[PDB]
């Protein structure tokens, strides 16, 4: 595992709120930055960058992105409680849905389904193909929601709130979760699915949890508890290496490799000089991009 | 510059 990343991209301006998920790899390859009220994409193969929108109204800032499975388009959360959806081919805004009462800070889909978390603690589902977007309500936090991941195969939906709560819920109603677990002591945004196991789920809670909890949505059952010493703002499964990484703030700002199922550290990853924001993985598996406030993005090739 |  080289201890260097293999890129650093300026991230000026990246704003240092640990509740937004302002990343986002897609699976042709480009990956969305947040920086501020402006959404920027890289193209990892060509190193090409396009401004790809930027806030009309003063104030308003990013709040979340999430490319679509075929990554054609860019769902962008803001302040203003909008979930954008851009044709990034096109370069245009298809849609500008409201529903939410606050800004969305996390973004998650699942086929066609867009679901919005907002600071309000609300979740929506959007059918973006029709015009009454907003088909579902799911209320079970009451702070803010700032994780929010579709388990890949679409059998349940996983949200974590700065109210310390992770709830799992199902894929169709009511609209009432089939799990809240309770045991992080600290908001929850890191959310990954293992994607070998349906019904694992990997989270992280923050500063004053500072623990990975790995669990078996099914039965509910705690598989593991890890203390990462840290808070803990991203999770991700690499399905090669059957390993887990997460990232991490005060005091060391680094990346930490688990091996699965054992959990046992396997690596530490270095170089950021203020709190890891977030962490997102490219569609071959190999590169781990993390987003911290120091305002850059290292591209870790820690899976290759 | 941005992502340079």
């Amino acid at each position: 595992i080289p201890s260097l990343p293999d890129r650093i991209l300026d991230a000026p301006e990246i704003r240092n709120d640990y509740y937004l998920n302002l990343v986002d790899w897609s699976s042709g390859n480009v990956l969305a930055v947040a920086l501020d009220n402006s959404v920027y994409l890289w193209s990892a193969s060509s190193g090409d960058i396009l401004q790809l929108l930027q806030m009309e109204q003063p104030g308003e800032y990013i709040s979340s992105v999430a490319w679509i499975k075929e990554g054609n388009y860019l769902a962008v959360g803001t302040s203003s409680a909008e979930v954008q959806l851009w044709d990034v081919q096109q370069q245009k805004r298809l849609r500008n849905m409201t529903s939410h009462s606050a800004r969305v800070g996390s973004l998650s889909w699942n086929s066609y389904i867009l679901s919005s978390g907002s600071r309000s603690g609300h979740i929506h589902h959007h059918d973006v193909r029709v015009a009454e977007h907003h088909v579902a309500t799911l209320s079970g936090h009451s702070q803010e929601v700032c994780g929010l991941r579709w388990a890949p195969d679409g059998r349940h939906l996983a949200s974590g709130g700065n109210d310390n709560l992770v709830n799992v819920w199902p894929s169709a109603p009511g609209w009432v979760p089939l799990q809240t677990f309770t045991q992080h002591q600290g908001a929850v945004k890191a959310v990954a699915w293992c994607p070998w196991q349906s019904n694992v789920l990997a989270t992280g809670g923050g500063t004053s949890d500072r623990h990975i909890r790995i669990w078996n949505v099914c039965s509910g059952a705690c598989l593991s508890a890890v203390d990462a010493h840290s808070q803990v703002c991203s999770i991700l499964w690499s399905p090669h290496y059957k390993e887990l990484i997460s990232g991490h703030g005060f005091a060391q700002n680094q990346l930490v490799i688990w091996k699965y199922p054992t959990m046992a550290k396997v690596a530490e990853l270095k170089g950021h000089t203020s709190r890891v924001l977030s962490l997102t993985m490219s569609p071959d598996g190999a590169t781990v991009a993390s987003a911290a406030a120091d305002e850059t993005l290292r591209l870790w090739r820690c899976f290759e | 510059a941005p992502x340079g």
